[PDB]
């Protein structure tokens, strides 16, 4: 018998990525190639079957930085960073090969999917 | 606020 | 240009009380009349106006430990922390004087104003 | 996915 606010969702994330904005209670790095991004591991957790994964593994739940495999590209990387805080994908034809290749390893699986559809168009 |  | 995933706010909400039924990362105990309620400090935040301000001071934004007023119920708080986590407000009339009360505390705008609605309807 |  439970009501339900329809925004609710949307506005529980874009709080996390107002904090996300000002590194409030950000708990990890994530390196890619050198490049450094600051996230809270619960939300990468929620939006990544890669982090969901490590952050639930005993010894690697306690580390403060993680390293991406070196043929992860930081751009690819940041686009899907953007996507996980804000539900909006910055998908372009420059830029899908890095977007899908990251998503795969990542394990965003909605990602895959618009990237394969996006590719398939474009053949 | 919906009935879900 | 973006594109954007309908579901994924609500996909996000869904792991993360996934991660909450689980203890999973949850980083503060909230005490209310000697009950104690896990959570996550950025979804608390994210939903309340009173976490907010109270993660974001320089010195309890390190407390694993928070007590509310003693005025507070537990049942209310536990609703509204179900309603956190899931968009689900079990409003009753029962409860709907001890869930506005709390939501006024906590502010949670959005709550506070389905309440009022809700009594001025049974006036 | 949508065009917001
Ligand atoms: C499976 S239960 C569960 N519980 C909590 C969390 Cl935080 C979680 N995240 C997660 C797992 C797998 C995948 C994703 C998120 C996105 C995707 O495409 N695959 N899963
Ligand atoms: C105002 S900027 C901002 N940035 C990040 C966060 Cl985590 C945040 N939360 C928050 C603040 C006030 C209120 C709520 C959440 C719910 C409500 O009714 N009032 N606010
Ligand atoms: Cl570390
Ligand atoms: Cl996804
Ligand atoms: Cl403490
Ligand atoms: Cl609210």
């Amino acid at each position: 018998s439970c009501i339900q606010f329809t925004r609710h969702a949307s506005d529980v994330l874009l709080n996390l990525n107002r904090l996300r904005s000002r590194d409030i209670l950000t708990d990890v790095v994530i390196v890619v190639s050198r490049e450094q991004f600051r996230a809270h591991k619960t939300v990468l957790m929620a939006c990544s079957g890669l982090f969901y994964s490590i952050f639930t593994d005993q010894l690697k739940c306690n580390l403060s930085v993680i390293n991406l495999d070196p043929e992860i590209n930081p751009e690819g990387f940041c686009i899907l960073l953007d996507f996980m805080y804000t539900s909006r994908l910055n998908l372009r034809e420059g830029n899908i090969m890095a977007v899908m290749a990251t998503a795969m390893y990542l394990q965003m699986e909605h990602v895959v999917d618009t990237c394969r559809k996006f590719i398939k168009a474009s053949e | 606020w919906v009935i879900p």
